[PDB]
């Protein structure tokens, strides 16, 4: 079978500033097959209300998937998206940044 | 604008416990309006955008009923596709199904597609014309013998060129305010003083639908790709969507860039220049 | 709205 790593983007859904309600974004993507573990951290611990969109796939059949949680962003709270498929040897972490 | 209905089935076996997971979700365009998840609690179709909840009690319970048998048949197609292929009752595996119809700006018939893959892999499609198979191996091959004996295409037309047109159009009037409607993006830059000598123009495209979009650097209004770096389209959560494209730049230099965003609620391209 | 029970398996 064919085994391809997910691609990952973290960002907020409007433009963030500090002390404004907004939504954390991460958007799994090129990924297969199917099962995933998505969590969006703040300052390294599991955010727990966390959803995400219904599987669906691209012309290529690789899968995608939104996570999105409600937060406050704050000029030092650290978020990350933290992602496990059997592509890893390890749990992928990625910062948020931002600026992207 | 050109308009499009689909819907995309995943079938994934547990060999752990139990049956396979299966998730239908429908598409207008790029509007999720359907979805089905074998193990939500509803075992119903159930409603993703407002204008289906317009819909009454017959509807949702005959897409309940449809979406049902087709989780069936794919578990069956599991099962012969392990045999097909020799593998073990052991591992998980998936069946994979995209089929749906286009239409033009004036909602004539355009074209329609059926296609089929299993383990992340092409396995069997319908032609354009709607009329025969491509199958991709020699498993794929057993089953398109098959269907072509047993003239499984003519009802896919009938289907694809029919219904699916039909309720497409029947959609896009229930949903007009969003379907018929065009968000262009929000666009600007930004400005990172990456280093002493380099900076980084960020060109953002905003809250945009459909997804379709082009951005493009121009320096010195040619095209420039070197130094260029452009993100995959991204859903913003609220059904539209975001993109940007970034250009590294000699410091000082920024005026001379140019960033070009093409989009369908776009009467002209709009041009950015940093000032 | 779905196609009808009709897809042969594979």
């Amino acid at each position: 079978m064919i085994q391809r790593t997910p691609k990952i983007q973290v960002y907020s859904r409007h433009p963030a500033e500090n002390g404004k309600s907004n939504f954390l974004n991460c958007y799994v993507s090129g990924f297969h097959p199917s099962d995933i573990e998505v969590d969006l951290l703040k300052n390294g611990e599991r955010i727990e209300k966390v959803e995400h969109s219904d599987l669906s796939f691209s012309k290529d059949w690789s899968f995608y998937l939104l996570y999105y949680t409600e937060f406050t962003p704050t000029e030092k709270d650290e978020y990350a998206c933290r992602v496990n498929h059997v592509t890893l040897s390890q749990p992928k972490i990625v910062k948020w940044d931002r600026d992207m | 604008g050109s308009h499009s209905m689909r819907y995309f089935f995943t079938s994934v076996s547990r060999p752990g416990r139990g049956e396979p997971r299966f998730i239908a979700v429908g598409y207008v365009d790029d509007t999720q309006f359907v979805r089905f998840d074998s193990d939500a609690a509803s075992q119903r179709m159930e409603p993703r955008a407002p204008w289906i909840e317009q819909e009454g009690p017959e509807y949702w319970d005959g897409e309940t009923r449809k979406v049902k048998a087709h989780s069936q048949t794919h578990r069956v197609d599991l099962g012969t596709l392990r045999g097909y292929y020799n593998q073990s009752e052991a591992g998980s595996h998936t069946v994979q199904r995209m089929y749906g119809c286009d239409v033009g700006s004036d909602w004539r018939f355009l074209r329609g597609y059926h296609q089929y893959a299993y383990d992340g892999k092409d396995y069997i499609a319908l032609k354009e014309d709607l009329r025969s198979w491509t199958a991709a191996d020699m498993a794929a091959q057993t089953t398109k013998h098959k269907w072509e004996t047993a003239h499984e295409a003519e009802q896919w037309r009938a289907y694809l060129e029919g219904t699916c047109v039909e309720w497409l159009r029947r959609y896009l009037e229930n949903g007009k305010e969003t379907l018929q409607r065009t968000d262009a993006p929000k666009t600007h830059m930004t400005h990172h003083a990456v280093s002493d000598h380099e900076a980084t123009l960020r060109c953002w495209a905003l809250s945009f639908y459909p997804a379709e979009i082009t951005l493009t650097w121009q320096r010195d209004g040619e095209d420039q790709t070197q130094d260029t770096e452009l993100v995959e389209t991204r859903p913003a959560g609220d059904g539209t969507f975001q993109k940007w494209a970034a250009v590294v730049v000699p410091s000082g230099q920024e005026q001379r860039y140019t960033c070009h965003v093409q989009h369908e609620g776009l009467p002209k391209p709009l041009t950015l220049r940093w000032e | 709205f779905l196609p009808s029970d009709f897809f042969p398996s594979v």
